[PDB]
């Protein structure tokens, strides 16, 4: 029982409340490592090399440094620390926004609201809000500038709405008005505990002396907005954490990828062939210690102690091979992915102008999937349609009516059903006439298209009325319903008045009840108390979903309806139904207890009330039928004509009307007029089996050439795909969706939505795109892989839970085919060339144990091998991998076939890893051998009769390997920017200054001093600058002519265009 | 910040917008047959020139190890040709001879005695060659004592843990710590050519076989001749443990430092003796080698080497035959590639994608 006082701070600061403090931030200065080290050290590479630094510490076992391998991990986690650390301060920077606006107080010390900060507001301060600011924490509304007290909040952020609420004040405190009286008010405010209800709330107030009820009415949520009225006086609950905004916490999935699942089979490879070469050189080892026992006399080996040799020889392998897992591999694929996300969420082809909307990836983790994407699961109205609406006709008690009759179809011939169109003049006419039977019935279509509605109207200052509806159709019905009769004007609670411009009165309908659409209910239904007394019910939405609850005692305008509903849909018109209902007070008095039960139950709301809205929607009596426009938007006919030239397959999952998406399909270029289609409308569990089972045996019976395969769709409705998705029959669905080149599901419902998505992806092994627009394909986003989020008419609660915000349909011809291909081929390379590199160089310590007795010595220095992964081999990397164009952008999209090569996985694979790696061994061995024949006894210097020892001999072996390397991305990259001259030429500039400064100076300071007199003998020697022209062009002589041959005598599709590029 | 001045339009830079300027490179054969013909145009002087190099040198090894058995100790017989080997510019007329010597208290002595066919105007140096000795161990090539080689004088218990072995005998800081030290080629040389017949002596040079920084870094000790002991392998040339005046200087000892600067591979040079001044006039020569080292400890053999210098050290034609093997190389695709051009073109179309 939460028991908050009226002003009076010195009586509710003894409770203890929090304070409204906003804090988003995840690392804090207090705990830090004892949650990054535990997140850090969860990886493998980073817990491997842990173990490796831990092992090092043991005597006469470390082959190099014992700082070798802690020194090369606390530099990565310093960067991956960094980087976990800056996106905290913008975190830090955010909430610190929230918590430096201003928010006036209530101060009884000086009658007058004194300006404050939001971490000064206290439970139980009176604040005033003032107009298009949001609301700091929960308050109630005491008073504002209206009247009555209410006024019109937008409650986003903490849900997807985009239109205005109205909330009420109390009679009771809606008198408090000035700010000088606000002394005045005392008394007790009993709320409920902190909760996380958004829409439910059971508070009492005590003002003055006698308490009154609340209700959910009056209460606003922080994360709430005041639109219109001025000012509003209002007193917290809430406030802090404890509010219904932050209280009510979120949980957001982690999603893999095919990339990081094929890394996940590569470091298994190399782990193998790493415990490999650690037994072969460990078995050898103890083989030659125990065979030349005598030869060997000159170390003063162990001798009688061999048990333990092969464990200390173990962990000297161990030490010496561990630098063939890059640790610099998953610190740099991270910053790549993170980088190539910020290219594409700044590119002006992807930036949508009507709407400062440009596209964002949330998620960066999955960019390289959009280089091999093969369904796509999309949604009609609003992803592939404007979504803004249009009346054009309507249809009453069984006749059309339409505004100037096209051409033919003028004159009515009367087979049965009325077939044909009519002039709004007809109607009005129809209408005024006492003495027709369908005039009531007219009378009670057009008051349906005016209160039904849940629009908020808004009066400008030139004299017109403009209507604010949360659904776009929505304000189609009520302005078509409007510009020729019954025009609906202010809107006020539990009351809604409309004006005939006939005669110029004003009805008053007492809204007693409504209930609101739901995107599963489909169907929205309100009932009403006319001035006549009688107690009547409205209610429209889909076909599917109203003609099931029909009579046949009383209703013949039924067969009329479903006729004009298939003529309208065959022209691509959104079609709605009309019913009603007049209801007694015998049993609204018993229903309405049931409705206020399931509104202010804490158990659940969003089904309980929807149970008890079907419960009194037994009887409806349809009247009639709406046609509204919309079109498609744009560039959407040349977008779905390339994706499916890049072979990608593009499934529709609408949940509206058949016909509709049909001929909306053909225009958008999906289907056409030479395509099969394969309706499937069943009835039944057992019709669907059957009518399966006709559909597979009737396409194996031939065979299926190019022009048969093409030529497929299949169409399937809601209650047909609602039996074909059980275990039984989910099979013969599969099998039959996956020959025809579109699918066009209809009626669908929203969890309808995931359960086709998440079938196609637990049986197959292609990657899944979902696009959509609104809170009924969610769940759908939620589901694939790649999901993309609309921002459109319908909110933005689908764009917040998607991975890409894209402002329209238009930008996917460039995010998947240019933005895609790219993004794969360049993380593929990137990652096979950091493979490479890393096992070019360190592979030479293994042609070395067949030299040293199978000891395990180091052929480089200690650090000099710690800066390889670190200073000179790290740029060649992110330069493929963020600024290579392997292919121009103006051709990528004029041959949308070459989006098939990431498509299948030409690019990355274990099948390319291994033919990177044993590259990699085939240049280790022509560096080894190639120097031990030039450096035979050391014999090879020219100053004095002087010879080389080991450490001016792995000098050689560690500047010609760089060569080779650098060399080898010489040959990879495509385009040469400056950006390319920085990192492949100006990397080896770098190694040829940077060791002879390192090499004169830290020998001094007792870091490397086995680098005392190399400069001399190797910079010196004439010997040394021609291995190192020699040798590089011998182990490149490979990769230069097998280039020229697979691109001359054996091209590939780019191998075509890119020379087309380069000649034109 | 009502209005909010977002405005979310990305700039039109070329950087971001990756637009930048850049040269794509192609592989057409009239940018790729001119390159090979190019590189065996250049690599071919460059090839033959490391080989007449490496072809001007003039030396000759003698394996002197198993002459304490089958050398003869009475008269000069030949030394059997699977030792000795050698290149003049001349041809040689009489074949090198040894002939075993012993002194007081069994001190043997190879007297080698070989012939020069050839003034040889470049300066010589005289090596020593020591095959199937592991230096490259990792037992073996960090085990010295680092502060002990500059001089200073390290209590025990400060000693350097990478001598286990051979440190702190009989309760007493050896001073030389170490493997490589007390693993030391302790073979003496003549250190001059002893002329035979008409021919003078030809004196060598000892000073200045090692590097300069070692030289530099090599210090004598200060230690007490009461507080260090020798290490086990030089109990025979100080026996009695160390003195005053047994103490030895490293600083001027450059036979040790040049053992000290552990090798790469089993198969390494040591330069001991060499003479820049003057020619060396044809004649017979002989050799004194004292046999102090015994081959029963490696289990490889020992060499007497005796070589000029030239620009790619002495005597190798690793490096000069790769320069024509790559230069083969592309001569040989470089005519491959041009027959098929010719006989057998792509004809690919030229605009016809492959779809
Ligand atoms: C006097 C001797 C001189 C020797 C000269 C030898 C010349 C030929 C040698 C071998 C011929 C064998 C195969 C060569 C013939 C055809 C190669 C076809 C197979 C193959 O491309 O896979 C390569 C792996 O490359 C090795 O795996 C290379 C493996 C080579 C195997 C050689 C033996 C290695 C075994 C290990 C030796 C260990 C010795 C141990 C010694 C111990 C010492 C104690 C993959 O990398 P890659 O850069 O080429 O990738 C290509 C290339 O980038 C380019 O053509 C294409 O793009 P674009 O067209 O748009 O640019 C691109 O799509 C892609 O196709
Ligand atoms: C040139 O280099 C030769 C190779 O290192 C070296 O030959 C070795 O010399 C050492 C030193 O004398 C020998 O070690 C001694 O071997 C005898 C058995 O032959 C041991 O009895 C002796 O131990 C003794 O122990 C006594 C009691 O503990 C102690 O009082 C004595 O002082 C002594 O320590 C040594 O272990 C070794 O066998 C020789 N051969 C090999 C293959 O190592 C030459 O001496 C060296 N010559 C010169 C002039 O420096
Ligand atoms: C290099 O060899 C020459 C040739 O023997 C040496 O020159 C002789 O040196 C001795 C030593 O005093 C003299 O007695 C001779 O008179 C010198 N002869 C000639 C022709 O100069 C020379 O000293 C040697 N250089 C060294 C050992 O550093
Ligand atoms: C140049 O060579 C001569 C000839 O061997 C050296 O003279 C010998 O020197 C040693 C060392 O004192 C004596 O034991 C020999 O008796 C000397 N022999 C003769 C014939 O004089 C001379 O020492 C060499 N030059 C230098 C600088 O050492
Ligand atoms: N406010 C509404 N009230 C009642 N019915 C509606 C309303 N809005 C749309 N409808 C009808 O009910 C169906 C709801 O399905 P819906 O999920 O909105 O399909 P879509 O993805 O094409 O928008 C619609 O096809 C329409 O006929
Ligand atoms: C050596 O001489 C005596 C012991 O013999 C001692 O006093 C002295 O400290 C020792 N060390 C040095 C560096 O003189
Ligand atoms: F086309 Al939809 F929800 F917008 F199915
Ligand atoms: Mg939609
Ligand atoms: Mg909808």
């Amino acid at each position: 029982p939460r028991v908050i006082h009226i002003n009076d701070s010195l009586a509710n600061s003894s409770f203890g409340y929090s304070d409204n403090h906003i804090s988003t931030t995840k690392y804090n200065f207090a705990t830090f490592l004892p949650k990054f080290l535990f997140q850090e050290f969860s990886k493998y590479a980073n817990l491997f090399f842990l173990c490796t630094s831990a092992i090092q510490q043991v005597p006469h076992v470390s082959p190099t440094n014992r700082y070798t391998t802690i020194g090369t991990l606390l530099v990565v986690l310093i960067v991956s620390a960094m980087k976990e650390c800056i996106e905290d301060i913008k975190r830090a920077n955010s909430d610190k926004e929230l918590n430096n606006s201003t928010a006036e107080i209530f101060s009884e010390a000086h009658d007058d609201f004194v300006e404050k900060r939001w971490i000064d507001i206290r439970v139980g301060d009176i604040i005033r809000v003032k107009s298009e600011e949001p609301i700091p924490a929960d308050t109630i509304i005491l008073s504002s500038s209206e009247p009555e007290g209410l006024c019109y909040i937008e409650t986003a952020n903490l849900d997807g709405e985009t239109n205005l609420k109205i909330k009420q004040s109390r009679v009771e405190t809606a008198k408090f008005i000035d700010v000088k009286t606000l002394k005045n008010m005392n008394g007790k405010v009993v709320s409920e505990q902190p909760n996380s209800s958004l829409y439910t709330y059971e508070g009492t107030m005590t003002l003055n002396d006698r308490q009154i009820p609340l209700s959910p009415d009056q209460m606003i949520l922080r994360g709430a907005t005041l639109r219109n009225t001025a000012w509003i006086f209002g007193l917290v609950i809430f406030t802090g954490h404890e509010t219904k905004l932050l209280r009510n916490a979120t949980a957001t999935p982690i999603k893999r990828t095919a990339v990081e699942k094929i890394i996940n089979r590569q470091i298994i490879a190399l782990f193998t062939v790493l415990i490999v070469l650690i037994l072969i050189s460990s078995i050898g080892n103890v083989i030659m210690s125990t065979a030349d026992a005598k030869h060997l006399s000159y170390l003063y080996l162990e001798g009688t102690n061999k048990a333990g040799l092969f464990f200390k020889d173990f962990l000297t392998f161990w030490i010496l091979f561990s630098n063939l897992v890059p640790i610099s591999l998953f610190v740099t694929v991270e910053l790549i992915k993170y980088y190539q996300a910020f290219m594409i969420g700044s590119d002006l082809d992807l930036y949508y102008e009507k709407t400062d909307t440009p596209t964002v990836v949330r998620t960066s983790s999955l960019v390289e999937e959009l280089g091999q994407i093969e369904y796509i699961f999309s949604d009609k109205t609003g992803t592939l349609t404007r979504n803004i609406m249009e009346f054009k006709s309507c249809s009453i008690a069984g006749h059309c009516y339409i505004d100037k009759i096209p051409e033919d179809k003028t004159a009515t011939v009367e087979d049965g059903i009325e077939v044909g169109y009519r002039k709004f003049d007809d109607l009005k006419k129809k209408l005024n006439d006492p003495s027709d039977e369908d005039s009531p019935i007219i009378n009670d279509f057009l008051t349906l298209l005016a209160t039904c509605h849940t629009v908020i109207p808004e009066f400008q200052s030139d004299g017109s009325i403009k209507y604010q509806a949360a659904s776009p159709d929505e304000g189609a019905l009520v302005q078509g319903g409007a510009d020729l009769g019954y025009k609906f004007i202010i809107r006020k609670p539990n009351s809604v008045t409309v004006l005939l411009e006939e005669t110029g009165e004003e009805k008053e309908y007492q809204l007693l009840n409504i209930c609101e659409f739901n995107s599963t209910r489909k169907r929205m239904s309100a009932i009403f108390r006319f001035p006549d007394g009688s107690i009547k019910l409205f209610c429209k939405g889909a076909d599917t979903v109203i003609l099931e609850r029909l009579d046949d005692e009383a209703n013949q305008y039924v067969e009329a309806t479903m006729r004009h509903l298939e003529d309208y849909a065959s022209e691509g018109l959104r079609t709605l139904c009309l019913a009603m209902r007049d209801i007694s007070e015998g049993e609204y008095e018993e229903w309405n207890s049931i409705y206020n039960e399931a509104a202010t139950t804490l158990d659940n709301r969003a089904e309980k009330l929807d149970e008890a809205a079907n419960l009194i929607e037994k009887n409806l009596i349809l009247i009639g039928a709406t046609a509204i426009e919309d079109k498609l938007q744009d560039g959407v006919p040349e977008t779905i004509h390339t994706l499916q030239e890049a072979g990608i397959k593009i499934w529709v999952l609408t949940g509206d009307r058949q016909e509709t998406a049909i001929n909306i399909g053909m225009s958008c270029r999906l289907l056409s007029e030479d395509m099969n289609l394969l309706i499937i409308n069943e009835e039944t569990r057992d019709d669907t089996e059957r009518n399966l089972l006709e559909k597979i045996n009737a396409l194996n019976e031939h065979q299926l050439s190019t022009h048969d395969m093409n030529t497929l769709a299949l169409v399937i409705d809601g209650k047909s795909l609602g039996f074909a998705l059980e275990p039984e029959l989910e099979d013969y669905l599969l099998t039959v969706a996956k020959l025809c080149k579109a699918v066009i599901c209809c009626r669908v419902s929203p969890l309808q939505k995931a359960l086709v998505v998440k079938m196609v992806k637990r049986k197959s092994s292609s990657l899944l795109l979902a696009i959509g627009d609104g809170a009924n394909d969610v769940s759908m986003i939620q589901a694939a892989h790649v999901g993309v989020g609309i921002s459109g008419m319908e909110g933005m609660q689908a764009a917040r839970s998607a991975d890409i915000a894209v402002g329209q349909f238009k930008f996917l011809k460039k995010l998947l085919l240019v933005h895609g291909s790219w993004s794969y081929q360049r993380i593929s390379v990137a990652i096979l060339y950091s493979f490479y590199k890393n096992t070019a160089l360190y592979m030479t310590q293994f042609w070395y144990v067949f030299a040293n007795a199978f000891s395990g010595q180091s052929i480089m220095e200690s650090w000099t091998m710690s800066f390889y992964n670190l200073f000179f081999t790290v740029w060649p990397p992110f330069v493929i991998g963020v600024f290579d164009q392997f292919v121009s952008s103006r051709l990528l999209e004029r041959y949308p076939q070459l989006y098939k090569l990431g498509q299948k996985g030409q690019f990355f694979s274990v099948y390319i890893f291994w033919g990177w790696i044993i590259n990699g061994f085939f240049h280790s061995a022509i560096v080894f051998i190639g120097t031990i024949l030039i450096y035979r006894y050391g014999f090879a210097l020219n100053m004095h009769g002087e010879l080389a020892d080991h450490w001016s001999w792995g000098v050689t072996v560690y500047t010609t390997s760089v060569i080779i390397v650098l060399g080898k991305a010489a040959l990879v990259t495509n385009q040469w920017t400056k950006f390319t001259l920085i990192a492949i030429p100006g990397s080896l500039l770098f190694w040829l200054i940077f060791f002879p400064i390192y090499a004169s100076i830290f020998p001094h300071a007792n870091i490397s001093r086995e680098y005392y007199g190399v400069v001399k003998h190797t910079y010196g020697s004439g010997v040394f600058w021609l291995t190192l022209i020699v040798l590089p062009i011998f182990a490149l002589v490979r990769d230069f002519l097998w280039k020229y041959y697979k691109r001359m005598y054996e091209p590939e599709t780019y191998h075509v265009i890119q020379e087309m590029q380069k000649y034109n | 910040t009502k209005e909010g001045p977002t405005s979310k339009k990305p700039p039109n830079t070329a950087f971001r917008q990756q637009r930048l300027k850049a040269w794509q490179p192609i592989l057409s054969p009239q940018s790729v047959l001119p390159l090979l013909i190019f590189v065996a145009c250049i690599f071919t002087p460059i090839g033959i020139g490391l080989i007449v190099s490496a072809t001007k040198v003039q030396d000759l090894t003698i394996d002197y190890s198993h002459c304490d058995t089958k050398a003869s100790t009475t008269a000069f017989e030949d030394i059997p040709k699977k030792y000795i080997k050698y290149h003049f510019k001349s041809k040689v007329e009489n074949k090198p001879q040894w002939r075993l010597t012993e002194n007081e208290n069994g001190e043997q002595s190879c007297e080698l005695q070989f012939e020069i066919p050839n003034d040889i105007k470049k300066s010589i140096f005289i090596y020593y060659k020591i095959t199937n000795f592991y230096q490259n161990h990792r037992r073996y090539v960090q085990s010295f004592d680092t502060k002990q080689i500059l001089g200073e004088p390290i209590k025990k218990d400060d000693l350097d843990t990478s001598c286990s072995p051979i440190r702190s005998r009989e309760d007493k800081i050896i001073y030389p710590c170490g493997l490589i030290a007390n693993s030391m080629f302790n073979d003496t040389f003549s250190q001059v050519l002893s002329g035979i017949d008409d021919t003078e002596d030809y004196n060598l040079t000892n000073k200045h076989i090692s590097w300069s920084i070692d030289r530099h870094r090599f210090k004598t000790t200060k230690y007490n001749a009461s507080d260090i002991v020798p290490p086990p392998n030089w109990m025979k040339k100080y026996p009695d443990g160390y003195t005053d005046e047994n103490l030895p200087d490293i600083h001027t000892w450059e036979e040790f430092q040049v053992w000290m600067r552990t090798a790469a591979f089993p198969k390494f040079y040591k330069l001991t003796l060499k003479n820049e001044s003057a020619s060396l006039p044809k004649g017979k020569y002989q050799m004194n080698i004292e046999l102090n080292y015994p081959i029963s400890l490696f289990g490889g053999t020992k060499s007497f080497v005796l070589t000029t210098n030239g620009a790619i050290g002495g005597r190798n034609m690793s490096l000069g035959v790769l320069y024509l093997i790559v230069a083969g190389l592309c001569a040989l695709f470089g005519i491959i590639f041009l027959v098929k051009l010719i006989f057998q073109p792509r004809a690919m179309g030229d605009h016809t994608y492959l779809n």
